[PDB]
């Protein structure tokens, strides 16, 4: 059994090294394609969904202006997190449609998700149950083995960035802040509640900073709120370097050692960072009844399955104000985006 | 309760990278 995972991970990075190496490029242009509504806005970028005139099928479409990213410093993570959506392959993340620009914007045309992020319904219902949790959790599980064994680091799991599809599985699709990395990194980057203490710390660190994270979305999952939170994040990061954590009364006991296991700020002792690697995780008694494989292929039920009336349907999704999207007469920021 | 605590923080919504 071990030996086709081996096999597996295998083949698969020999199909990412082929991708990571010859990245696709101008796979469509904007006016084929109708805009729908926002999704998501942010810093340099938007998400909308649109629709393909010429097949009708519906598209989330993420949209950044070249000279916001300038801006805002984010050249190397624009190329770099396109560059990651087309090299990649596994049924828990993003699947990339088409990419290109024009004068004014980047554009990556990605599957639409129509169930939204898993943020809002874990605060609409207020706590997921373990068996719910452990669900999601078996995935993320997965999706870092995969992630990992490619010598990515993620570095921005949170409910924020987890969108549920119509089956009810997991969809990751923000790598924005993703590094291809064998050693050390030292950016001070992610979200301050999900921040392994590594980091905060400013200590070299690796990829054990995501099953850190991995504990914290967890425990949040199951909790309703995060293991450490506060008013400033000065304050949430002296939580987190403490070594403390205090536990619902409602965590079984198998949960609370995972956790503890996860939640470790001790490297040497964290688990996913020992000698059984992830076989460490995925051999822990809280997922003794997970089917490792049927998740992954997809075949176990859903606990949860959003509410979707069609294609196009955006209910899951909040409003935003429409903008306009430009395109200058001049092309801008030509030679900075020139592998995009 | 911790939940209290939770709402109190003013970090229930959606929570920006640093
Ligand atoms: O939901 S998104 O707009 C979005 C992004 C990428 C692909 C998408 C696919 N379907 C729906 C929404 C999508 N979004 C992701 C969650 C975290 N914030 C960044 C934007």
């Amino acid at each position: 059994e071990q030996e086709s995972v081996k096999e597996f991970l295998a083949k698969a990075k020999e199909e990412f090294l082929k991708k990571w190496e010859s990245p696709s490029q101008n796979t469509a242009q904007l006016d084929h394609f109708d805009r729908i509504k926002t999704l998501g806005t942010g810093s340099f970028g938007r998400v909308m969904l649109v629709k393909h005139k010429e097949t009708g099928n519906h598209y989330a479409m993420k949209i950044l202006d070249k000279q916001k990213v300038v801006k805002l410093k984010q050249i190397e993570h624009t190329l770099n997190e396109k560059r990651i959506l087309q090299a990649v392959n596994f049924p828990f993340l993003v699947k990339l449609e088409f990419s290109f620009k024009d004068n004014s914007n980047l554009y990556m045309v990605m599957e639409y998700v129509p169930g939204g992020e898993m943020f809002s319904h874990l605060r609409r219902i207020g706590r997921f149950s373990e068996p719910h949790a452990r669900f999601y959790a078996a995935q993320i599980v997965l999706t870092f083995e995969y992630l990992h064994s490619l010598d990515l680091i993620y570095r921005d799991l949170k409910p924020e960035n987890l969108l549920i599809d119509q089956q009810g599985y997991i969809q990751v699709t923000d790598f924005g802040f993703a590094k291809r990395v064998k050693g050390r990194t030292w950016t001070l980057c992610g979200t301050p509640e999900y921040l392994a203490p590594e980091i905060i710390l400013s200590k070299g660190y690796n990829k054990a900073v995501d099953w850190w994270a991995l504990g914290v979305l967890i425990y949040e999952m199951a909790a309703g709120y995060p293991p450490f939170f506060a008013d400033q994040p000065i304050q949430i990061y002296e939580k987190i370097v403490s070594g403390k954590v205090r536990f619902p009364s409602h965590f079984s006991s198998d949960l609370k050692d995972l956790l503890r296991n996860l939640l470790q700020v001790d490297l040497t002792k964290r688990f996913g960072n020992l000698k059984n690697g992830v076989n460490d995780i995925k051999n822990h008694k809280w997922f003794a009844t997970t089917d490792w494989i049927a998740i992954y292929q997809r075949k176990v039920e859903a606990p949860f399955i959003p509410k979707f009336k069609g294609p196009g349907d955006t209910s899951n999704f909040d409003d935003y104000e429409e903008e306009e999207i430009r395109v200058s007469i001049n092309e801008k920021c030509g030679k900075e985006f020139t592998e995009f | 309760t911790t939940y209290a605590d939770f709402i109190a923080s003013g970090r229930t919504g959606s929570r920006n990278a640093i």
